[PDB]
């Protein structure tokens, strides 16, 4: 059984974009590191989350806000001992320049040529990610960088580390450097877990809070 | 269903 649900924000770009449809395959068992997964928000379950499980139980996940880099070892309720192979591509520029603006605090996302130039704006950087044995894409900003004073910290690690209890994961959205995930909120419990999103059904041409220009049926199909 | 996912 499937469920549809709308995608308003850029946390997953470029995996999934503002104003796409998609389609979950609701979940038994249990995400693969790397699903990308939609679960109820633990602090208000009456949200939706979508993000990628980047941590499953029992990993230990260090997160550089310099690189901008993981490191995950696996099978460390403490505290392990066993990474797993987690490489990333050359930096490169992403197909997205993002721009901010007042009235509405906000930002807004624009795909620009490569071999073009926005007026205003900063191009978001690209790398793909491997985590073990799958690999996807993420957009970082140059001129960002995690305030580690707003992270979660878990009781007893060090800030940029968490250990993954058990029934429980790592949430981190694709968008690094706009993304609300686990590095400031924590796990998420297993039964919070609605499913994984496997397909886009729609998409339309938007911006958060608006209406669309068209459409994107070049974007119907898989996710990738 | 039809609701966001944020
Ligand atoms: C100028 C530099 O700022 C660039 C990006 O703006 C944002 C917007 C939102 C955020 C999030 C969603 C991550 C807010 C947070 C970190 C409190 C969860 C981070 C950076
Ligand atoms: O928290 C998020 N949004 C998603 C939808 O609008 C309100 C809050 N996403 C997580 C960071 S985001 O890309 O802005």
């Amino acid at each position: 059984i499937y469920e549809p649900f709308q995608i308003p924000s850029g946390s997953m770009m470029p995996t999934l974009l503002i104003g796409d449809f998609i389609l979950v395959e609701k979940f038994t068992g249990h995400p693969k590191r790397g699903d990308i997964v939609v679960f109820k928000y633990p602090e208000d379950p009456k949200l939706d989350y979508i993000k990628r499980a980047v941590g499953l139980p029992g990993d230990k996940v260090t997160y550089d806000p310099v690189s901008k880099e993981l490191t995950i070892q696996p099978g460390c309720s403490s505290g392990c001992e066993n990474a797993l192979p987690v490489t990333y591509s050359n930096v490169e520029p992403s197909d997205f320049v993002q721009t901010f603006s007042r009235r509405n605090a906000t930002s807004g996302f624009f795909e620009v040529p490569k071999n073009e130039t926005k007026e205003n704006g900063i191009r978001l950087s690209e790398r793909k990610e491997t985590l073990g044995d799958v690999t996807h894409r993420i957009l970082t900003v140059p001129i960002a960088q995690d305030q580690v004073g707003m992270y979660y910290q878990q009781p007893g690690q060090q800030l940029a580390t968490w250990i993954v209890p058990p029934g429980q994961y790592f949430m981190m959205g694709d968008n690094r450097d706009n993304s609300a995930d686990s590095r400031y909120w924590g796990f998420v419990p297993e039964a919070n877990l609605v499913g994984r999103a496997t397909a886009i059904w729609m998409s339309f041409d938007k911006q958060e809070g608006e209406w669309p220009t068209g459409l994107r049926l070049s974007r119907i199909g898989g996710i990738h | 269903x039809x609701g966001g996912a944020y």
